[PDB]
This record gives C-alpha cells, sequence and structure tokens, in this order.
C-alpha cells in the first residue's frame, strides 16, 4: 500500500487506477500507463499550477493525499477508509473516481461524512441521482447521451440487428439499459445480451464470443464494457478467428496500446469518445518526468519498469528518456486538470466569502464543511478552462446534478500504411449525430458493399405477405396468391382483384384481359374452304347462266335447280360469321340462321321429291316456316351478355354471347327438323332412273354429313380453342360438297 | 433517534425494517407490522431465552443495539455507522440485521472493512453468496438461485411458455430476474415483456407497467421479483384498470397478508412461493401477550399499537374513540410471520458461535476472559461460524430438517413452499400448494385457477398437423402456421416435402400412400356403351357362319367369301380387348390383332376383286406378326406434373405413335387399289357386286378417317381412346357385313 502525499494548508484527496486488477493471488497487477499515471501526474501537474497562481488560492497551499483504487471497488473503499478515519489530515474533498463502481462505492462512504467528490471519468447515469449520492460532483457527461449517440450511429447505416455485451457492474448494466431504450425508441433490433463479469474467465469468453457468432445476421457488436473486458474480448476475438464491427462506448475509446493489443480483429470498429483538446504545458511537463527527480511518486519506477522494460539497481534504467519516443496524451487529462481547477475555485471563493480580510485560513474556515462548499461554490461554479487553446470557448461549470454537456467525438480505427494501424476522427455529436462516410475506410462505395446487420433481408414485392405479429424483430415473407394484385402487410391483397387476375405486378391495377373471342390468326383454314366452295359454285352458277338453263336444267320442273343455288351460297357466309368476335350485331345472325342453313338445303330435296313455279313459291314459304322459330328463339336470344367463368385457370376470361350459351339449345331443335325431312324422301322413292339415282346419293350425303358431327361435338366440348366453331364450319364446308356432288354429273359430260 | 440498547457482555448489532419506505418526503413513514415487528420482537425474543439458558454461554449476558433500516439502503447505511464507530460507542461482536438485499450488501460493504461478521436472516440476493467481495457475511436462507429455478418448472408444469416478467432495481429484483432468465432458456420459457419498477415511482408510473402488460393478451402469466412495498402499488394499479394476470412472485410476496389491502380481486388466483419454516410455538406466546404498558424497550411499540388498532395512547384521544385497553394481541387478528424461525437461527448461530470461542480461548473461566476482550471478527467467522452445526432451538419435527448449519459459501438450504390465493369459506387466504426441495411437487387437485380453469399462457395457438405446418419466423417461442399443397405431407414437424411423382399424402400425412385412383373400369357407363354394340356385331358374325354348308352349293357366290368373314370376326374380338382394363400382356396383342384385323379384311376383299389367294393373304399377315416385338410388359403411367395429381393411367403408353403410322400406311394403300381395280370392268356373276364391293371400299376410307385423324386429338383420355378405337373397328366390321348382307337377302328372297 503505497501513498502519495503532500503539506498544505488545505489537503484533496485523490483515487487513480494505477495498477490493474489481477488474479485471485494478487490484488492488482500490471501498472496502468495511460489511464492511471498520465492522470495522476495531470492532477500533481494542475495542483502545482495552482499553488503558484495568484489569483486562485494566493495565502492557501493545496495539499493532495492520493491512493490507488487498483481497479477495484473494494481495494477502493478500503483505501478511502482513511480518508474519513481522520475526520471520524482532514480532507476537503476527493479528486478521485474513474470507473463507475469505484465512483459509487466511495461516494457512499463519503455521504456519511459530508465530503464532496469531483470526477473525472465516472460517465455512469446511476451518478446522476441526488438522492442518494448528495456530495457527488462530475465534470463528465453521463452515459444517457452516449446511448443517445450510439443508437444515431446504428440509425445512420440502416443498423436494425445488433448483439449487445456489457460487463456486471454498475458502468455496463445502466449504459446497455440506456441504449436498449433509445434503440427501442428508434427502429433498432437486439439479438443476443451476453454479460462481462469481474473474475470473468478465459472460457467464458469463448463462450460469449461463439454465443455472439451465433447469430450470422447480426455483424456489428455493442460494446458497453470496460477497458480490460473489451481487451480479453478483442483476443478471444483474434484467437477463434472472428470477424465484427464493433461499436463501443468510452470504456474502450481510443486506446492505441491497451484495448487495441490484437490489430486485425477490430479494424472497422467505431469508438466513441468524450470531446476533448490536447495541454501542450502537460505535455511538456509529463516529457520531462524522469524516474531521479521525480521521488514524489511511487509509482513512477514500475511505470519505468514497465514501458521501458529494464531492471533497477543493476545501471541499466539509465539511457532512455520520455522525450525521444513518441508521446500521446490520454483523452481524459483535461477533464481531471478541470476537476481540480473547479475544487480549487470552489475553495477560494469559500475562502473569500468566509475570510474577507486575510488571505491565509481564516478560523471561521478552519473546520471546512463539505455541505456548504457543495450547495453553494462547488455546483455554483463558472470558470474558463485553465489551459485551453487560443481558438475556444470552453466554460467549466456544473448542471443541476453536476454533470456536463454532452458532446462527443467518433472515432475509427483503420490503418493506412498498411500496418500503421491508428484512430481517426470522423465525425462528433453534441446535439446531432455529423458523421463523414468519406473519412472511414470501409462504407464509401469504392471500398466495397456496405456491412449491413438485418435480421431478415428484404424480399421482392411480388408474392410477399411479410406476415408480422403485431411489432416483431424481423419479417418473414411467403409468396400467397399468384391472382392477387398486390399488398405490403399481413393481407394477401390490398385490394380486390375481382375477375381480373392479379395486376401488373406493381401495385393495385385489375387490368383486365382479353376475352374468349381471337382474331383470325389460325382461321385461315376455315376461311380457305369458304374460297373454295365460292370459287366450286361460281362456275356451277356461271355455266346455269351461261346455259340459259337449256340442256339439262329445263328438264322437269327448272325450278329447284335455281332455289339449289341460294342454299349454297349461303352455306359458305355462314363459316366467315362464325370466326367473328360475338359483338351486339354480328352475334345474333349465327343462332338464327343456324337453322335455315339446314332449311334451305333440305327444303331443295324435299321440293323436288314433291315435284316428282308455284311449288317453287310454295316451297320457298315452307322454309319461312322454320324461320319463325329462329326468329321466336331469337326473342330473348338476341340481347347477350355475360361470362362463363370458372375458378381455375383464371388467365382466360371466357366472355362471350349468353346466346353462345344458349346456343346448344337451339343447335339441338334446329338439327331435328333436317334430320326427319333427308330420311323420309330416300325411303319413300325406295320418275328417271338417273333423276331417282341421284336423288338418293343427295338424301345420303345430307344424312352422313349430320351424323358425322356428332363424334366431333364430343372431341371439341367448348374448349375455347379449335372449339365448336370449327365443327360448325366443317359441317358446313363439307354441305358444300353435297351441294357440289349433286350437280357433279350433271354437265361433266357436256 | 430510536433504537433499543440494552447492556450486557457482548453486543450484537440488529438491523430491521420497522419503518416502510415512505413518500419520498420523509425517510420513512408507516409502521411495517408484520415484516418489521414481529421480526424485531423475534430477535429480543431468542436474546432473552438464550440469557436463560445453562448450556449457552453461560455467566455472560448477550446485549443488543437494534437500528432501524427504514426499508432504505441509504439510511441504513447512517444507522450502520454507529456499528462501527467504535472501531474507528459501543463494541459491537456480530450484526443479526439484514432484510432486503440492498440493505445487506450496503452494510456489509462497510461491515468487511472493521471484520465484522453479518448474519442476514432475510436476504436471498444470489450475489452476496460471492466470498470475494463479502467476505464477512452470511444467511440462514437459500440464495435466489434456487427460488428462480423453482419457479422455471412451476411454469414449465403448466406450459406456459410465454409470460411477462415485472422486477424492480436494485440487488434483489435485477439479480433474480437474471437468474431466471437463465432458467427459462433451458425450458423453452419465452417473456413477452420485461417491466421494471422504480424506487421513485408514482401511481401513473405503475399503470404505465400495467399498460405495457396489457399489449399482449396472449401472456396471461406474470412473472414477479418485487419488494414487499413494490408489489403492493403493482396490484393496486392493476386493480384500478380492471386487468387480471396469473401472480407468480417470488419471497417478496410470499404469504403476507398485508399487500392484499382491498384488492382481493385482481390478486385471486396467484402463485406465490414462500420459504419452508415453521411457525414458533414460544415466540407466539410471547407476542400475544405484549402491552404497551408493559413492553418499554421497544420504542416503536407505541406506533406499532396505534396502527395496528387504532387508538390513541399519546393523549388518548388523537385520532379515534379512546383505546378501551380491554383489547390485545390474540390469535384472531395475529398470524405469524414465515421468517420468524430465521431471525431465531441467525441469533442463535451467533451465539453458539462465541459459545465455541469462548470454550477455546477461555479454557478455564466461564466469563469473559482476557483472551476475549479484544474479539476479532476474522476468527469468530472463517473458524467458528463458517463451521457451526447445532440443532433448531424450538422445533417440533427434530428431522434432518431441523439442523441449522451454513454451506461454504454461507448460505441455507433451498426449500420453499407454493402457495395459492383462493376465496374459501366466503374470506380470503392462502393455502399450500406444493414444495419444492430440489423438486417440483405441486397439489393441482387442490388449486383454484383465476377465471374457471389453468391459464393458457403462449405465444402461438397450436396447429394441428391435418393441414398446417409449422414456420419460425426467427424465434423459437412463436411460430406460424401455413399451409402447403395438398399433395405433400410434412417430413416431422416443420418441412412438407413431395416424395416424387405419382403419389398421394397419408390420412396423417406422416408418408405418402401410392395413388390408388384409376381411369381403368369394367361395365361402367363409358363401357357399356361400346360393349352393346360389339356383342351384336359378334353374333352377326355367327350368322355367317349358320350359312356356310346348308346353303354353299346352291348359291353361285361359291372360299374368299368364307376368308373375309373370319377375318372381320377379329376385329370384334379387338374392341373386347380394347375395352379390357389391364394391359399387361394384351395391348401388344391389341396392337397385332386389331392391326392385323384391318389387313386381312381389306386383302380379303382386295383379293375377291382379282391356295394362291390364301397365300397370299396369309404373307402379309405373316410380316405383322413381328413389326414391333418390343414387350408390353411395363406399362408407363400417364399421370405427369399435371393439376390432377389423382388419378394414374397406363394405357401401354410404350409404341403408341408406330402403331397408329403403320395402320394409315396399310389402309391408304389397300383403299387406292382395290377402287381402281374393281371401277366397273365387267359386272360379273349374279348381280353388279363390282360396284358393291367398291362401295365398301369406299366406306372403309371414312371409316379409315375415324383411326388416324380423329384420333391424335384429345385421344389423352384414358376413356375417350377406348371409346373410340372400338366404334370405330365395329363400324368397319358392320361395313363388310353389309357386303355379304347381298347374298343373304338373296336367299331369304
Ligand atoms: C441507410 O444508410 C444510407 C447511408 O449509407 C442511407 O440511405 C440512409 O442513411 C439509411 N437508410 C436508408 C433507408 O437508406
Ligand atoms: C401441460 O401441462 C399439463 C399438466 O397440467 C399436462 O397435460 C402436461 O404435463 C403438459 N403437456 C401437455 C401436452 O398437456
Ligand atoms: N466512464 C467509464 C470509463 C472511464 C474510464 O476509465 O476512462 C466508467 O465510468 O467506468
Ligand atoms: N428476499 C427478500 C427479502 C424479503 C423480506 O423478507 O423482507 C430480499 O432478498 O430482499
Amino acid at each position: 500500500k503505497k501513498v502519495l502525499t503532500l503539506e498544505g494548508d488545505l489537503v484533496l484527496g485523490g483515487l487513480f487506477p494505477v495498477h490493474q486488477k489481477g488474479g485471485p493471488a494478487e490484488d492488482c497487477g500490471p501498472v496502468n500507463e495511460h489511464r492511471g499515471i498520465q492522470r495522476l501526474e495531470a492532477m500533481l501537474f494542475a495542483l502545482d499550477r495552482i499553488n503558484r497562481d495568484p489569483h486562485l488560492l494566493p495565502g492557501v497551499r493545496l495539499g493532495a493525499h492520493i491512493l490507488d483504487s487498483c481497479s477495484k471497488d473494494t481495494h477502493a473503499l478500503e483505501q478511502a477508509l482513511d480518508f474519513v478515519r481522520a475526520s471520524l489530515t482532514a480532507i476537503t474533498g476527493v479528486i478521485g473516481g474513474s470507473y463507475s463502481d469505484v465512483s459509487i462505492q466511495v461516494a457512499n462512504l463519503l455521504r456519511l461524512f459530508q465530503i464532496p467528490q469531483i470526477s473525472y471519468a465516472s460517465t455512469s447515469a446511476k451518478l446522476s441521482d441526488k438522492s442518494r449520492y448528495d456530495y457527488f460532483a462530475r465534470t463528465v457527461p453521463p452515459d444517457f447521451f452516449q446511448a443517445k449517440a450510439m443508437a444515431e450511429i446504428l440509425r445512420f447505416f440502416n443498423w436494425t440487428y445488433v448483439s449487445t455485451v456489457a460487463s456486471e457492474g454498475d458502468y455496463g448494466e445502466t449504459g446497455i439499459e440506456a441504449f436498449e431504450l433509445e434503440a427501442r425508441a428508434r427502429n433498432i433490433c437486439v439479438a443476443t445480451s451476453e454479460k462481462v463479469g469481474r473474475a470473468m474467465s478465459r472460457a467464458a469468453f469463448e463462450g460469449v464470443v461463439r454465443a455472439l457468432l451465433q447469430k450470422p445476421s447480426a455483424r456489428v457488436a455493442v460494446l458497453f464494457t470496460r477497458s480490460e473486458d473489451a481487451r480479453e474480448l478483442l483476443a478471444a476475438s483474434q484467437r477463434l478467428n472472428a470477424s465484427f464491427t464493433w461499436v463501443a462506448s468510452d470504456g474502450w475509446g481510443a486506446l492505441e496500446s491497451v484495448v487495441a493489443g490484437s490489430e486485425g480483429a477490430a479494424e472497422g470498429a467505431i469508438t466513441i469518445e468524450l470531446a476533448s483538446y490536447p495541454i501542450s504545458d502537460f505535455a511538456s511537463y509529463f516529457q520531462s518526468l524522469d524516474p531521479w527527480n521525480n521521488s514524489r511518486n511511487p509509482w513512477f519506477r514500475e511505470f519505468w519498469e514497465q514501458r521501458f522494460r529494464c531492471s533497477f539497481r543493476q545501471r541499466d534504467c539509465a539511457a532512455h528518456s520520455l522525450r525521444a519516443v513518441p508521446f500521446e496524451q490520454e483523452s481524459k487529462i483535461m477533464f481531471v486538470v478541470n476537476a481540480v481547477y473547479a475544487m480549487a475555485h470552489a475553495l477560494h471563493n469559500m475562502h473569500r466569502a468566509l475570510c474577507p480580510n486575510t488571505t491565509r485560513l481564516c478560523d471561521a474556515m478552519r473546520p471546512v464543511n463539505g455541505r456548504r462548499l457543495y450547495k453553494d461554490f462547488v455546483l455554483n461554479v463558472k470558470f474558463d478552462a485553465p489551459f485551453r487553446p487560443a481558438d475556444t470557448h470552453n466554460e467549466v461549470r456544473f448542471d443541476r446534478f453536476g454533470d456536463g454537456i454532452g458532446r462527443y467525438n467518433i472515432f475509427t480505427y483503420l490503418r493506412a500504411g498498411s500496418g500503421r494501424y491508428r484512430y481517426q476522427k470522423v465525425g462528433y455529436w453534441a446535439e446531432g449525430l455529423t458523421l463523414d462516410t468519406s473519412l472511414i475506410p470501409w462504407a464509401s462505395p469504392s471500398a466495397g458493399p456496405l456491412p449491413a446487420s438485418r435480421c431478415s433481408e428484404p424480399c421482392l414485392q411480388n408474392e410477399v405477405k411479410s406476415v408480422q405479429p403485431g411489432e416483431v424483430c424481423c419479417w418473414l415473407c411467403i409468396p400467397c396468391q399468384p391472382y392477387e394484385y398486390r399488398l405490403d402487410e399481413f393481407t394477401c391483397a390490398d385490394c380486390g382483384l375481382g375477375y381480373w387476375p392479379n395486376a401488373s405486378l406493381t401495385g393495385c391495377f385489375e387490368l383486365p384481359q382479353e376475352y374468349i373471342r381471337w382474331g383470325d390468326a389460325w382461321a385461315v383454314g376455315p376461311v380457305t374452304i369458304a374460297c373454295l366452295g365460292a370459287l366450286a359454285t361460281l362456275f356451277v352458277l356461271g355455266v346455269f347462266v351461261r346455259h340459259n338453263a337449256t340442256p339439262v336444267v329445263k328438264a322437269s320442273g327448272r325450278e329447284l335447280c335455281y332455289i339449289l343455288l341460294g342454299g349454297v351460297f349461303l352455306c359458305y357466309c355462314m363459316t366467315f360469321i362464325f370466326i367473328a368476335k360475338p359483338s351486339t350485331a354480328v352475334c345474333t345472325l349465327r343462332r338464327l340462321g343456324l337453322g335455315t342453313a339446314f332449311s334451305v338445303c333440305y327444303s331443295a330435296l324435299l321440293t323436288k321429291t314433291n315435284r316428282i313455279a308455284s311449288q317453287v313459291a310454295i316451297c320457298l314459304a315452307l322454309i319461312s316456316g322454320q324461320l319463325l322459330i329462329v326468329v321466336a328463339w331469337l326473342v330473348v336470344e338476341a340481347p347477350g351478355t355475360g361470362k362463363e367463368t370458372a375458378p381455375e385457370r383464371r388467365e382466360v376470361v371466357t366472355l362471350r354471347c349468353n346466346h353462345r350459351d344458349a346456343s346448344m339449345l337451339g343447335s339441338l331443335a334446329y338439327n331435328v327438323l333436317l334430320i326427319a325431312l333427308c330420311t323420309l324422301y330416300a325411303f319413300k322413292t325406295r320418275e328417271n332412273f338417273n333423276e331417282a339415282k341421284f336423288i338418293g346419293f343427295t338424301m345420303y350425303t345430307t344424312c352422313i354429313i349430320w351424323l358425322a358431327f356428332l363424334p366431333i361435338f364430343y372431341v371439341t366440348s367448348s374448349d375455347y380453342r379449335v372449339q365448336t366453331t370449327t365443327m360448325c364450319v366443317s359441317v358446313s364446308l363439307s354441305g358444300s360438297v353435297v351441294l357440289g356432288c349433286l350437280f357433279a354429273p350433271k354437265l361433266h359430260i357436256i | 433517534r430510536r433504537e433499543i440498547k440494552i447492556e450486557g457482555d457482548l453486543v450484537l448489532g440488529g438491523l430491521f425494517p420497522i419503518n416502510e419506505k415512505g413518500t419520498g418526503t420523509e425517510e420513512c413513514g408507516r409502521i411495517n407490522e408484520d415484516r418489521g415487528i414481529q421480526r424485531l420482537e423475534a430477535m429480543l425474543f431468542a436474546i432473552d431465552e438464550i440469557n436463560k439458558d445453562d448450556y449457552l454461554l453461560p455467566g455472560v449476558k448477550l446485549g443488543v443495539h437494534i437500528l432501524d433500516t427504514c426499508s432504505r439502503d441509504t439510511y441504513a447505511l447512517e444507522q450502520s455507522l454507529e456499528f462501527v464507530r467504535a472501531s474507528l460507542p459501543l463494541l459491537i461482536a456480530g450484526v443479526i440485521g439484514g432484510s432486503y438485499s440492498s440493505v445487506s450488501i450496503q452494510v456489509a460493504n462497510l461491515l468487511r472493512l472493521f471484520q465484522i461478521p453479518q448474519i442476514s436472516y432475510a436476504s436471498t440476493s444470489a450475489k452476496l453468496s460471492d466470498k470475494s467481495r463479502y467476505d464477512y457475511f452470511a444467511r440462514t436462507v437459500p440464495p435466489d438461485f434456487y427460488q428462480a429455478k423453482a419457479m422455471a418448472e412451476i411454469l414449465r408444469f403448466f406450459n406456459w411458455t410465454y409470460v411477462s416478467t415485472v422486477a424492480s432495481e436494485g440487488d434483489y429484483g435485477e439479480t433474480g430476474i437474471e437468474a431466471f432468465e437463465q432458467e427459462a432458456r433451458l425450458r423453452n420459457i419465452c417473456i413477452a415483456t420485461a417491466e421494471k419498477v422504480g424506487r421513485s415511482n408514482i401511481r401513473k408510473s405503475y399503470d404505465s407497467v400495467i399498460r405495457e402488460l396489457l399489449q399482449k393478451p396472449n401472456a396471461r402469466v406474470v412473472v414477479l421479483f418485487m419488494r414487499s412495498d413494490d408489489s403492493r402499488e403493482l396490484i393496486a394499479a392493476a386493480s384500478r384498470a380492471n386487468a387480471s394476470f396469473t401472480w407468480v412472485a417470488s419471497d417478496g410476496w410470499g404469504a403476507q397478508e398485508s399487500i392484499i389491502k382491498g384488492s382481493e380481486h385482481v390478486a385471486y388466483g396467484a402463485i406465490t412461493l414462500e420459504l419452508a419454516s415453521q411457525p414458533v410455538r414460544q415466540f407466539d406466546r410471547y407476542f400475544q401477550s405484549l402491552n404497551p404498558y408493559n413492553n418499554h424497550r421497544n420504542p416503536w411499540f407505541r406506533d406499532f399499537w396505534e396502527q395496528k388498532f387504532q387508538c390513541s395512547l399519546q393523549n388518548k384521544r388523537n385520532h379515534r374513540r379512546v383505546c378501551d385497553k380491554h383489547l390485545a394481541i390474540d390469535s384472531s387478528n395475529y398470524e405469524q410471520e414465515s421468517k420468524i424461525m430465521f431471525v431465531v437461527n441467525a441469533v442463535y448461530a451467533m451465539a453458539h458461535a462465541l459459545h465455541k470461542m469462548q470454550r477455546t480461548l477461555c479454557p478455564n473461566t466461564t466469563k469473559l476472559c482476557d483472551a476475549m476482550k479484544i474479539l476479532d471478527g476474522k476468527k469468530l467467522y472463517k473458524d467458528y461460524l463458517l463451521k457451526i452445526n447445532f440443532t433448531a432451538p424450538f422445533n417440533p419435527n427434530k428431522d434432518a430438517d431441523s439442523i441449522v448449519k451454513f454451506d461454504t459459501f454461507g448460505d441455507g438450504m433451498g426449500r420453499y413452499n407454493v402457495f395459492n390465493f383462493q376465496n374459501v369459506g366466503g374470506k380470503y387466504s392462502y393455502l399450500k400448494v406444493g414444495h419444492w426441495a430440489e423438486t417440483l411437487s405441486l397439489d393441482v387437485n387442490s388449486i383454484h385457477w383465476s377465471r374457471n380453469s389453468v391459464p393458457t399462457s403462449q405465444c402461438s395457438d397450436p396447429c394441428a398437423p391435418n393441414e398446417m405446418k409449422n414456420m419460425q419466423p426467427g424465434d423459437v417461442c412463436c411460430w406460424i402456421c401455413i399451409p402447403c399443397e395438398p399433395y405433400e405431407y410434412l417430413a416431422d414437424e416443420f418441412t412438407c416435402m413431395d416424395c416424387g411423382s405419382g403419389q398421394w399424402p397419408t390420412a396423417d400425412l406422416t408418408g405418402c400412400y401410392d395413388l390408388p385412383e384409376d381411369y381403368i373400369r369394367w361395365e361402367d357407363a363409358w363401357a357399356i356403351g361400346p360393349v352393346t354394340i360389339a356383342c351384336l356385331g359378334f353374333m352377326c358374325t355367327c350368322m355367317v357362319v349358320t350359312v356356310f354348308i346348308k346353303h354353299n352349293n346352291t348359291p353361285l357366290v361359291k372360299e374368299l367369301c368364307y376368308i373375309l368373314l373370319f377375318g372381320v370376326g377379329l376385329s370384334y374380338c379387338m374392341t373386347f380387348f380394347f375395352i379390357a382394363k389391364p394391359s399387361p400382356v394384351i395391348c401388344a396383342l391389341r396392337r397385332l390383332g386389331l392391326g392385323s384385323s384391318f389387313a386381312i379384311c381389306y386383302s380379303a376383299l382386295l383379293t375377291k376383286t382379282n391356295v394362291f389367294i390364301c397365300l397370299g393373304l396369309i404373307l402379309v399377315q405373316i410380316v405383322m406378326v413381328s413389326v414391333w416385338l418390343i414387350l408390353e410388359a411395363p406399362g408407363t403411367r400417364r399421370y405427369t406434373l399435371a393439376e390432377k395429381r389423382e388419378t394414374v393411367i397406363l394405357k401401354c403408353n410404350v409404341k403408341d405413335s408406330s402403331m397408329l403410322i403403320s395402320l394409315t400406311y396399310d389402309v391408304i394403300l389397300v383403299i387406292l387399289c382395290t377402287v381402281y381395280a374393281f371401277k366397273t370392268r365387267k359386272c360379273p356373276e349374279n348381280f353388279n357386286e363390282a360396284k358393291f364391293i367398291g362401295f365398301t371400299m369406299y366406306t372403309t376410307c371414312i371409316i379409315w378417317l375415324a383411326f388416324l385423324p380423329i384420333f391424335y386429338v384429345t385421344s389423352s383420355d384414358y376413356r375417350v381412346q377406348t371409346t373410340t378405337m372400338c366404334i370405330s373397328v365395329s363400324l368397319s366390321g358392320f361395313v363388310v357385313l353389309g357386303c355379304l348382307f347381298a347374298p343373304k337377302v338373296h336367299i331369304i328372297l
């Protein structure tokens, strides 16, 4: 147990983490070179400067009673016991407390004796409560703003799925709770929450690293641990070949050789450190320190032997010095200087307000009471920084909770010369996040893809539902109803598709599709048959007109021949109307004309049998009788609208005439009349031998043409492609051959 | 400054929560009657019993310096400074106080600096088990490590895998809730919400926690790790929101009938855990005989009397009617606290440790010798307190559970009693419904639940495997069951996949059966038609067979006519072969039989147009035997990756196009030659049959137009293909019968 004591009228206490905590066999081991020794020397330098300042305490010399906490709260309490043992050298206030737990324990011990305490590194938000710490001051921002800064940093890079690890105690717990609260305020999810204990072993660190690696969707790790815990975690990650994007708090900071002892595991780590400026006077004072003239520091020999490895009492540690080697100031040095100067200013104000005549300690101040000082001068103090740069405006003041202003800096640990790893500032945080993306060599587009961390990757808009129970960390999207249009929520479709399947896959469109109607792309065959029939009947009609019905046409009556020409002519035209799109003006003719097409052909055969002028007129009127049934059916069949869609194969609409569905009923009635007329003539006659034989061929041809339609009808069954329209063309085309066969030998030999 | 200071050779410190937390403005307000007064009197009762004993510290009087912690660690630390003021004023050998975990930890941090042993009676925090931070600490109660595990088993017993956790900040609630999460993960227990209440909380703040618990109705069970005062506010807050929850609380609630003050409707059906202990019969008489007039050593007793009985004692009339002085503590209004024997054991443990120390450092004298004038706390704790073993002072069991001793960590043995709050007999009271001693054993047969039965606290509704497949959204407690295609079976619980093409899932969908449904059928609607024509046509062939030798010489037709009559007979049986449902070997016979049937019939007709005749006809059929000869045993099923997925038909898929091509070529050749050869040459024989055979030949071309053309389109159907085949073949056979009809009618006429 070493102690650093100096003489003076007023003695100020001190607590610094000079030594790092060891294992079970030793309370504390290696010397903390940057965070304990440099801070102790900064406090000593501040005290020396105050002791030579005429304006600040001209007649009062400030003493020092500084102790080493060995980075333990129990050891810190054991050391601070002698601070209050004298009260039962009196202590008017301690400038000490680097770790949050140490500061909390010291404040708890000191609140029973009314001893003010000003911290220089403790940033825990638990110390901001003035109900439990009535005499605790602090010159650093609390973690309440550091949590906001880290949450904003995570939100900036779309880091909505991260893993968190914090050290057990008083700093890690409050910080991680605040970070979780601020991440729930925004849209950030937490994957894994690990803890680091005080007696944490290497195997436990490996287990924590494995647990962190167990979540491949969270490539960003949020750190709220201490310096030693961060170093051990980095070593464990390095020895396990684990790569992570570390986002750490001020516990890591910009420590170059302390935490980043394994260069390579943390190459894109983002660290947040309290804003500070270098002090040239402190650098000059520290660079001139030697182990010979600095006899007032009991721990300087150990620091020398550690940073400049050699052996004392052997003529070995007498060549090197602190000037030639590079020197880097600790970030939390100006905070220690400000705390010491604030304590000195409070003491000076108390002396001025209590001893208005003498410049030394008058009898009214010799018992120093902490309550009055803390309530009057410690909290209500305002002065410029003792060693601030020329181009700045910084004031040392305490808020209502005795804290500092929430200003932070953002650092990244990059490599400059392929091995020269260093910390480079990339932004700051006072009220909002102002980051420099171009200064970070893993976020620029030229440096490669941005490392993102999401629980679920965003799937394509098409065939996605993103089912989410209330508010959930991440979503799962599944294809749903390919006939639905689109949706971005739990429901499969935001709008009703209706009879039109899906949409253009860009949202709610509900665009209509083509109906059952189709252009004559593959209907050339029906058209070709019509042209062949028209060409065949053109020559048949041409010879009849040229011969003036003299040779054979005027055999008996010369009337059936004229009527027969009309029947074949209208049969060819039936193919054209059937292959057209059903509309309000053309769809009505197909149903009415179907019965008439068979009636005219059958009438000619019936008229010939009846004959074997007036008869032709009677036959023409007889054919009109069958057309009356078509007109009667057309009373309701002519207006036809609707569709015959089915809950299958939604790509087709299947919209046609209402009479088209009823065309089967209409066709059945028409076919009945034609069949009966044809068979009666053939059997009755079974005149001229040639005429009688010719009638037999025509009578059988008409029946066989209609008979062959039945097997074809079952084949199609309204298939909408080569459908019942095809066989209607074929039977009409076959009927043209039937009509041609009647007159085929009439003029063949002429 | 109110305190109890009894003089004696050795003074034992005391810290009890006589006063509760208070409403901020005051350090501590109302008196804690159950956990602050009974425990305080239990320590005094034990001290008096020890001083009256002859085998425990004979001739040495034990003093007490008892202070009030006001249920807060900040005020307790100031009071604890009196115990260490002398070491920096009575000399304190040890401290028996410490009820709250936060209070005990703060005091232990200060006592370890002065080597003062401390024994706790109610602090169950697992943090205090660390012997590197709290060296001089012991307790007669188990840590929260076993308590958190005990409630995890209870949740697993009722399969409550989706619960909510409400805790309080400090050394008890935060530490206890951390252990619960670790135990919940091993039992697949998922946490819905994690709320924390603070020391400085208002009624609106407590209602915020209740509203947060109501955002997830699927979590009807709430796990509580709170203090006595914190639990009271939440229950009162839940009473103002008409919210009912299944409360599962730790020892902070226990069986204390003071949290539930006019709020029994919401706390009904709660499952609270209390440490296993037995009432002290001797303490029952001692507490029921204390009066404000005779009890003067307790400064807090007068305040306790004015609160429990609501009568004034200072001026005899301050709040209500005068105190009749005829009332006293009795079994009607007095119930012994659960942690009474622990206080007695804690006091006796320190007394027994000093007794063993006194018999070693003072070998001869029975008083306090010069060796024990300056007591050493390190030797008393490590060498005597940690290695103590004695029977309970007032125990009715005398079993192995009555032994008071400390383990390596200076803790007790984990034994908890499960209590259920229910309304029985018209009044509200607790009842033991289980016990936890390294094993859970409940009494569900006598547990009154909240609404009418065991609550269901699950994140996801458990979907039956009939048509639903579980899909994890990224967690292990909640899931969504999205159905998949009905022709795929789930493997075990989470994956439904197709077992190839041609199978159908089983009834339980644990496997897939082979597709049983087939399109083949016999004597069905689509087969009765074709067979009816076939049999009549087949019988028509027998009619020609009848006129074979009865009228042969008399007719002038006379064996080409007989050859074609037998040739078309193969056509009739070909229709019967086509309609047969199976095709193991006959499908090759169908193409060979039906294919040769046309060849024989057409060749015979062609022969009639023009020994030698038989040789020519046989030659055509001779090469038809080995047209393909590519086997017929395997029939490839027509089922494919179509929408049906429920029917399989083979139809002898092998070599389907080859038969059609061969038949078309043979049919095309015969019709052209036969028609050209016959024409009208001479019209020989009885009648002009040269044109008649041409008519039969011409009609067969139309029949040939029904073999190939109408086929190859819509013929992939099992029913359509078979029906078209027999109709076309039977029509051809009937046409040939027309040729022989004319000779037949001539004989009749
Ligand atoms: C994601 O990060 C980029 C900047 O790298 C930028 O687009 C924005 O800040 C974040 N959010 C979205 C929606 O892009
Ligand atoms: C659920 O708990 C009950 C006991 O009350 C019992 O059925 C079983 O242990 C658990 N599991 C199932 C599937 O019931
Ligand atoms: N502010 C952090 C770290 C301080 C430091 O060591 O730099 C704490 O309270 O522990
Ligand atoms: N088990 C509680 C004590 C409850 C009581 O008896 O007051 C704790 O550890 O704080």
